[PDB]
RNA sequence: UGUGGAUUGUCCUUGGACAAUGGUAGGAGAGCGUUCUAAGGGCGUUGAAGCAUGAUCGUAAGGACAUGUGGAGCGCUUAG
RNA sequence: UGACCGAUAGUGAACCAGUACCGUGAGGGAAAGGUGAAAAGCACCCCGGAAGGGGAGUGAAAUAGAACCUGAAACCGUGUGCUUACAAGUAGUCAGAGCCCGUUAAUGGGUGAUGGCGUGCCUUUUGUAGAAUGAACCGGCGAGUUACGAUUUGAUGCAAGGUUAAGCAGUAAAUGUGGAGCCGUAGCGAAAGCGAGUCUGAAUAGGGCGUUUAGUAUUUGGUCGUAGACCCGAAACCAG
RNA sequence: GGACGACAUUAGACGAAUCAUCUGGAAAGAUGAAUCAAAGAAGGUAAUAAUCCUGUAGUCGAAAAUGUUGUCUCUCUUGA
């Protein structure tokens, strides 16, 4: 609208609360801290997991299981994100990956079954399920690895 | 969205060159924000003050610390002291910060069309002067009946057109890509050539 | 922006001194003393705002009391004969009437007396 | 700057919203019936999930 | 209890209602004023800001208007 | 250049500043801006030894005269309306004669012979009129803030998608361009692994976590994390 | 290791054109009619000045200086 009459969407911006500025407020004095105490001090308070003295809740269960650094992740895709394009032919990674159905392709391509693929593309990616397959192969694809 | 191009009155191609980006519904919300964050990056942050240890001297115990009768004292520069020593003052810093490039066009084509639908919107023909002449838009603006506040539109670099109509108070010249959303809901009309008319159509289309 | 105090704070200690006019003493002076004797007087002013109504009710009823004895009548007596013959008056107003015409008053007596 | 992670939790998997724990009394201590011993099962972290969340809070 | 008024939450779906309204540590909601910026429209040697006095206005924080002193700047509406 | 300060602020220092002053020495370290447009800075007369006054004169102004723009409180005085020497008092407030007034004009204002009721304020406490703590009075200054992350709520844009970083040509324009990356769309298991299911293990059986999918980018509020982290205050430790 | 210039930058250059009334101790104010504008940033002038000073946009740059060094030679050579 105008530079002098604009006005802000409804219910969008606030006021911030600021403590200790009279007793009116409700929020004066102590400031909502208590009265006495360690929680009371400026810059006071336990560390997030302290006990109070108690063993801590991660220092009682042991722990189990290595990492195993080399690990090969692919990037899943369901049997509804290939019936964008009917009459489908050869849906390569590189025609999958500026499709737009997928991005930043980890290591790979894997495909499982979720929903009807409902059309007779060939099919063309890394590795399957065994189910994946079976739906490509009643299609009429080539699903080549 | 039938638009009447013109020069000192005579009427030139009329052009229709209207859709989506002129006589569309305008947003109240997408166009206040995009005028809090024009201002915003437009301000420097050079406001610093000193603290309790930027102050000179203040080093040794004003007294003792019991056995004088008096409050007990630490520094001779402490915050309630007349010396100095603020406590939470302002500090270098900067106030720009970024939204979604759709809400960026959004809020651009809904000033536009807010200008097209107030009568405030007038296509003229290319114009250009051999010298930056101040009087010659002036006699210029005088025929164009329009008010006070304007905003002429550039296609590339008008130097004629920068150079002169400058010195005006309450004209302001800029370029189709250097369109702003502070400075087209500041002009009261808007004046684009034929050729940068349709160059925004594109870009904002 | 510095925001420095000032014309603001003076502006509202100058309001506090102007309500404390005729105390004795500093009372009217200092501004530390006038705001206790201001924040004391609206307690007792709201205290003695319920205490008007029972004040001037017991005086009625002493003024009426004192016309009743007259005729060889008590005030008990008198109001128990007053409402068993339907009559419904108040006291501010029965008073009133045996400081005026006391006539009236006379009259209102035999009617509660022959009530009984 | 950024905020660090309790690395000693090597012991929490993330579920889709919660954590997974494992068992105390685990092992070295075997003198038990069978009954005993069997239930090395998977429990949850409890709703003292509000005193140790934000420590691990990138381990998604 | 009688008579007039204020706020709520309801209700009915425009004012009669229905109920309700002590309060510390705390939680939630709606406002007043101070300094600076932007836009629009204003006031001022025919006397601005400040200061002094007054029996005035709003449910509170507060806001006007005359009069004296003063001799150059300062309000209002919307938002930050 | 500035949504930086404007003389207790900003440099310790707008002026006589590292100067008065303080210590054997290393060293510590203040207070203090403003007549007027132009000195035209009171010629002359009167009182006094002088200081300073009262006239006069200069000026728009002399209650602008170097205690020199404006001049607020505490504090100190002079005149004047009503009231006070038989009285027991957190000094007020409610009712109420008499004697004087006359406004922002309203069931107005000042003073107070008598009557009823009534043990200041802050902090800390099971509890304070307390003989528990703090303040002689007045003015000025003096305490939840910012940067980067995490989680939740409101608002808006697009929606199975959402969105950019450092950069580069620009009013230090913060709008274009920039697809390394990030979140989500599929989980389960210590892993290899399999996958709408998977691990369990002798068991597809019974169970555990999943499946019926709405998220995401920026901003607003609440709280938290790393920084001194709401403000002031120690005995003491180490280096030169 | 230095002759060779041209140019981006650091002093100084010239630097567009206003009168009249009113109130005033004095107007830049009000009011009325004008006129420059690659200069309507800012300060002074007996009050608030784009046209009374100081400048500013921009013009010579500058008796130079190097900065981008754009450029000829000069000793820089023998390698396959």
């Amino acid at each position: 609208m105008k530079l002098h009459e604009l006005k802000p969407a409804e219910g969008s911006r606030k006021e911030r609360n600021r403590v200790g500025r009279g007793v009116a407020t409700g929020n004066g004095k102590t400031s909502g801290r208590g009265h006495k105490g360690q929680k009371a001090r400026s810059g006071g308070g336990v560390r997030p997991g302290f006990e109070g003295g108690q063993l801590p809740l991660f220092r009682r269960l042991p722990k189990r299981g290595f990492t195993n650094i080399n690990r090969k992740e692919y990037a899943i895709v369901n049997l509804d994100q290939l019936n964008k394009f009917e009459d489908g032919t050869e849906v390569t990674p590189a025609l999958l990956v500026e499709s737009g159905v997928v991005k930043n392709e980890k290591s790979g391509i894997k495909i499982l079954g979720n929903g009807s693929l409902d059309k007779k593309l060939t099919v063309k990616a890394h590795k399957f399920s065994a189910s994946a397959a079976e739906a490509i192969d009643a299609k009429g694809g080539a699903h080549e690895v | 969205n039938y638009d009447v191009l013109k020069l000192d009155g005579t009427k030139s191609g009329s052009i229709e060159l209207s859709d989506a980006v002129f006589g569309i519904e305008p947003n109240n919300s997408v166009l206040f924000e995009a005028i809090n964050l024009q201002r915003a990056s437009l301000r420097q942050g050079t406001h610093a003050v000193k603290n309790r240890s930027a102050v000179s001297g203040g080093g040794r115990k004003p007294w003792k610390q019991k056995g004088t009768g008096r409050a007990r004292q630490g520094t001779i520069r402490a915050p309630q002291w007349r010396g100095g020593g603020i406590v939470f003052g302002p500090t270098p810093r900067s106030y720009a910060y970024k939204m979604p490039k759709k809400m960026r066009r959004l809020a651009l084509r809904s000033a536009l069309s807010f200008k097209a639908q107030e009568n405030g919107l007038t296509v003229v023909d290319a114009f250009n002067f051999e010298a930056p002449k101040t009087k010659e838009f002036k006699n210029v603006l005088s025929t164009l009946e329009q008010p006070k506040k304007v905003l002429v539109v550039t296609e590339n670099e008008d130097v004629n057109v920068e150079l002169s109509a400058r010195n005006i108070p309450g004209v302001q010249v800029t370029t189709a890509q250097g369109l702003n959303v502070l400075d087209i809901t500041n002009a009261d009309s808007l004046v684009i050539t034929e050729a940068a008319a349709k160059k925004v159509e594109e870009v904002l289309g | 922006p510095r925001v420095k105090g000032g014309t603001v704070t003076r502006a509202r200690r100058k309001k506090t001194i102007k309500l404390a006019k005729g105390y004795f003493g500093s009372k009217h002076t200092l501004y530390k003393v006038a705001k206790q004797q201001v924040m004391k007087s609206g307690q007792y002013a709201f205290r003695d705002r319920r205490q008007r109504k029972r004040d001037f009710r017991k005086l009625w009823i002493t003024r009426i009391n004192a016309a009743a004895r007259q005729h060889e009548m008590s005030y008990s007596r008198l109001m128990n004969g007053l409402k068993k013959a339907g009559i419904d008056i108040n006291r501010k107003m029965l008073s009133e009437i045996a400081i005026s015409d006391e006539k009236a008053f006379a009259q209102l007596v035999t009617k509660a007396k022959d009530a009984l | 700057p950024k905020m660090k992670t309790h690395r000693g939790a090597a012991k929490r998997v993330k579920r889709t919203a919660s954590g997974q724990l494992k068992r105390s009394r685990a092992f070295t201590s075997h003198l038990f019936a069978n009954k005993s011993t069997k239930q090395k099962r998977q429990l949850r972290k409890a709703r003292l999930v509000s005193k140790s969340d934000m420590k691990r809070v990138k381990q998604l």
